[PDB]
């Protein structure tokens, strides 16, 4: 369940 | 008022670079923090970005889908207020579309959605995401392929009633297939996709098995790469945490002659991996 925030 | 609930007042303004430019600040507060999510939330932005899903301007389409990715992207309860917005169907609609930015980014806030509770993957589910992630497997868009994998391997972390939804829709054929790549980080995808699904019940694990999955794990315990081995006796463990039924087809598939060779190797989280995965099989 990994969550990812916008670019970089 | 305040300075945020201004900017979703001018988000359906008939300026469209009055439109552009608070869409464009209200992204920006919504990637620097849950706190700064919350701000946004609270500000009632959710039903105004959801309305903007629908656009037929891409300009609009790719700030609002990057602010709701971003906000999806925050705790459980702020991926909640996503989906009690009605935005998964509008999400759902653009994993249609031929438009590969808007695709990507469709793809993003769908997984982060499904990286929540149970209920919330149930929700994407619900909402019709796996026909059309599963055909996205076939992909010969190498970006799509994996954006689409991420998206699975979420929906496969979810309870029995998810994992089950996920092998109902025609996962594991293509899931199987895509462990014959040249791609490593596909590999990895389609092993963290399979590891999900072997981390159900002993039926779920016995699916993974009749797919076919067990000598395409099997060989992958032959290759040089560490990081592919880690992640194939990861899936392989899975299965033979199954039942006496799962643990003698592991047994047939031939593993116990691999894995008593990999208590051998260099690298101590193989070894660890390998000798946990023959006490599984040999009690
Ligand atoms: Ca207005
Ligand atoms: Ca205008
Ligand atoms: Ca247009
Ligand atoms: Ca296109
Ligand atoms: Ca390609
Ligand atoms: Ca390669
Ligand atoms: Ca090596
Ligand atoms: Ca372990």
């Amino acid at each position: 369940r990994r969550r990812r925030r916008r670019r970089r | 008022g305040s300075e945020l609930p201004q900017m979703v007042q001018q988000l359906n303004s008939p300026d469209q670079q009055e439109l552009q430019s608070a869409l464009r600040k209200l992204s920006q507060i919504a990637s620097g923090g849950n706190e700064q999510i919350q701000a946004v939330i609270d500000a009632g932005a959710l039903p105004a970005l959801v309305q903007l899903l629908s656009s037929p301007n891409e300009q609009i389409l790719q700030e609002a889908l990057w602010a709701l990715s971003n906000i999806a992207s925050g705790g459980n309860e702020q991926i909640q207020a996503v989906i009690d917005a009605g935005a998964l169907p509008a999400l759902v609609q653009l994993l249609s579309s031929p438009n590969e930015q808007i695709l990507q980014e469709a793809l993003w806030a769908l997984s982060n959605i499904a990286s929540g509770g149970n209920e919330q993957i149930q929700a994407v589910i619900d909402a019709g995401a796996l026909p059309a992630l599963v055909q996205l497997l076939s992909s010969p868009n190498e970006q799509i392929l994996q954006e689409a994998l991420w998206a699975l391997s979420n929906i496969a972390s979810g309870g029995n009633e998810q994992i089950q939804a996920v092998i109902d829709a025609g996962a594991l054929p293509a899931l199987v297939q895509l462990l014959s790549s040249p791609n490593e980080q596909i590999l990895q995808e389609a092993l963290w996709a399979l590891s999900n699904i072997a981390s159900g019940g002993n039926e779920q694990i016995q699916a993974v098995i009749d797919a076919g999955a067990l000598p395409a794990l099997v060989q992958l315990l032959s290759s040089p790469n560490e990081q592919i081995l880690q992640e194939a006796l990861w899936a392989l463990s899975n299965i033979a945490s199954g039942g006496n039924e799962q643990k003698q087809a592991v047994k047939e598939a031939g593993a116990l002659e691999k894995l008593e060779q990999l208590q051998s190797h260099e690298n101590e989280k193989i070894q660890k991996e390998a000798q946990e995965a023959l006490e599984k099989l040999q009690s």
